[PDB]
This record gives structure tokens, C-alpha cells and sequence, in this order.
């Protein structure tokens, strides 16, 4: 699959991805990813965005999920789910996710990746989640709800 | 003195170039790990990248 | 003694200068309170009309 | 609606709404919220707009009211019945509305809230209130007609 499984003493800490040319995966989870063709490729780290970034190999290449900035609120779609984008924030209902849903994938109805989350709260009848988006000007920034944790 | 004057002189250059270098890649990070932002021409000439 | 004190005889330019800074400190300090006060005023009546 | 009857002796003096995370009282209308959830919080007062804030707890900051600065003129849903915008004011059929009907929140047809009324004044067969609007801007402001009182 397009998302791959980061494996720590067998149990899956969190899923890292492979996002527009650059695997990530973010720096929290401790993991060899469980895809030989990936699993040493050397990673750039940055904790200014709590990840780690590499270019996939040149064959690789060609199964790489688009992203774009450009993301109206309204439903965007999640392996757990939903998640709804009102308010300049990105909402899932309660109880869904956690330790183990670190950096998976949040994509449009196209298909596209807008964001890749690293941790959440729940307040109330949903869930609001820190994530990593693709500003206005398609500039990367870490937005993150106050008191929320690294999933 | 000069081998306090060496010394004060290249630990300075060193820490400050070091933070030189540290901000010149915290400034590319978000463009580099966002393969389409249309390049900036007074970041992208200060710091270097080879432009769109 | 061949001459009189006035009172002021003895401030010199130091203690002057020290107590115009002083003044003029909480002169400054007082007027910049008040017209901050008025500026938020007017723009609190600008937001509404 | 989630507003909640203030009262003291046990009788209700006026409601209290929660919109954006944050119980907006009216400041003049007294006594004891009837959650004690939301007894404990140390409401923030500010007399400009008549009304005392307080940031609602964690657990409920996703199941509270929305708002809006966009507001057409037009008809407008309230708790009492529907509220007509015309010429930047609010108002009711005449004689609905008094002592109590403090602070309810004023909702578009969409569910928002776009204003939360603190009195009104009659005119002819209706009555003007006055209330707190997000004005084109969205800067809080509270608009009263002409020698409106306290309810």
C-alpha cells in the first residue's frame, strides 16, 4: 500500500507516509519502516515540524501521493474516517484514533494529501488534531491544537 | 593575547556561522519538504536554491 | 556672610537636570496613559459607527 | 440552544450562552448558572459590551455554538420566534420578550449564532433590540437602539 507501517517490538507505532516525492515520518515514533525499499534510506530531520524527510528511490518514484495547499473547509477523507475541516482546524469524532495513528495521510476527494497528522486532543464530541499543512502559499507549517499530544 | 585572540576569534566565527547555516536551512526546510510553492526571488537569491 | 541664599542657590546642573528627567518622566509617562485612553475611545466609536 | 437559565432564590433571571468556546453572560443579569459545571469558572467581565466571559472547559470546547459576522438582512431564528434584520436592526413582534429573555442567543438559518440581545424598546407593533453583533469587520461591537433598557 501507499502508506507504510513504521514497526516497533512487532506492534505498529505509528504509520509513516510517502507524500509528493518525500517519504516522511515523523520523529516522535522510533521505527524501521516495514518496506525494505525504504526502510534505510537516510533521513533529513527537522523538529521545527516534528518529521523526517527523504526522496524515494527513482523507481519508487511513480506511486507518490499528490498534496495541495488549496483545501476549502468541508469533508476530507481518513482511514479511520471522516475528518471535517471547519474553523482552520481539522476535526474527527471522539475515541477515534490515537497511539499508533501517528503520520497517516489526510486526503481530498481527488485523492490528494492535505495533511499528515502527529497528534490530537479530544474535546468533547469530536477530536481536533495536530497536523502538518500546506499554508496558503504552499508553505509548510505545523498547526497544533493547545495541550495536544504526540499521537 | 593571541592565542586568546585566535581562539575568541574563531569560536565566535565558528558559533556564528554555525548559526548562519542553521538558519539558512531553517528557512528552506518549509519550501524544500513543499515541492510547489511558487519560489521567492528575496528568500530564494539570499538564501540559495537553484530557482523554478 | 556678604551675600544671601535663595533656595535654588544650591540645586546645580546636575540635580536640575536630575529633577527635569524626573518630572518630565511622570510628566510623559501620565500624558501617555491619557492619550492612550483617548486613542482606544476613538476607536472603539469607530468600530461600532 | 445549550443556554442555560441563571438563577437566584431559584427562579431564573436570565439565560447564558455558550458560543467559541468561551459562556458569554450578560454582565448586569446576576446570580447562579444552573450547571455547576460552569458554576466554577471566574467569569472575566468586560461593561463596554455588558458582558462577562469565560472560556468553557475542555471536555464540552467542541459541543458549543458557532458564529458569524456575514449577515444578510432578512429573517433571522430566536428562541421567542424569528427576528427581522432590516436597516442594521434587530427586531421582534411587538411585546415578545422581557425580564429573562436576557442573553438567549439570536441564530441565523444556518445554526449560527449572530448576535446574543441584551434589551429592547418598542416601537409600534415591534420592538428594537439591542444586542452584540460581530460588525463587517467581525470586530465585537454591541449595537442598541435608542434608550433601550436592561432586561
Amino acid at each position: 500500500d501507499k502508506t507504510f507501517p513504521i514497526m516497533l517490538n512487532g506492534q505498529v507505532n505509528g504509520y509513516a507516509c510517502v507524500v509528493g516525492g518525500r517519504v516522511f515520518k515523523p520523529l516522535h515514533v522510533e521505527g524501521r519502516i516495514d518496506n525494505e525499499q525504504l526502510a534505510a534510506i537516510k533521513l533529513k530531520k527537522a523538529s521545527i515540524y516534528d518529521l523526517e524527510y527523504g526522496d524515494v528511490p527513482q523507481c519508487m518514484k511513480s506511486d507518490t501521493l499528490q498534496y495541495t495547499s488549496d483545501k476549502p473547509p468541508g469533508f476530507y477523507n481518513w482511514h479511520h474516517g471522516a475528518v471535517q475541516y471547519e474553523n482552520n482546524r481539522f476535526t474527527v469524532p471522539r475515541g477515534v484514533g490515537g497511539k499508533g495513528d501517528s503520520g497517516r495521510p489526510i486526503l481530498d476527494n481527488k485523492g490528494r494529501v492535505v495533511a499528515i497528522v502527529l497528534g490530537g486532543v479530544n474535546e468533547g464530541s469530536r477530536t481536533a488534531l495536530s497536523v502538518v499543512t500546506w499554508n496558503q502559499k504552499g508553505v509548510t507549517v505545523k498547526d497544533t491544537p493547545e495541550g495536544s499530544e504526540p499521537w | 593575547g593571541l592565542c586568546t585572540c585566535v581562539a575568541i576569534i574563531m569560536v565566535s566565527c565558528v558559533t556564528s556561522v554555525w548559526l548562519l547555516c542553521r538558519t539558512r536551512n531553517l528557512c528552506i526546510t518549509p519550501y524544500k519538504l513543499a515541492p510547489n510553492a511558487q519560489v521567492p526571488i528575496l528568500l530564494a537569491l539570499l538564501c540559495c536554491i537553484k530557482p523554478t | 556672610a556678604q551675600h544671601t541664599e535663595s533656595f535654588t542657590s544650591a540645586i546645580s546642573a546636575t540635580a536640575w537636570s536630575w529633577i527635569k528627567v524626573l518630572v518630565g518622566g511622570t510628566s510623559a509617562f501620565i500624558v501617555l496613559g491619557l492619550i492612550a485612553t483617548a486613542v482606544v475611545a476613538l476607536v472603539l466609536f469607530f468600530h461600532r459607527h
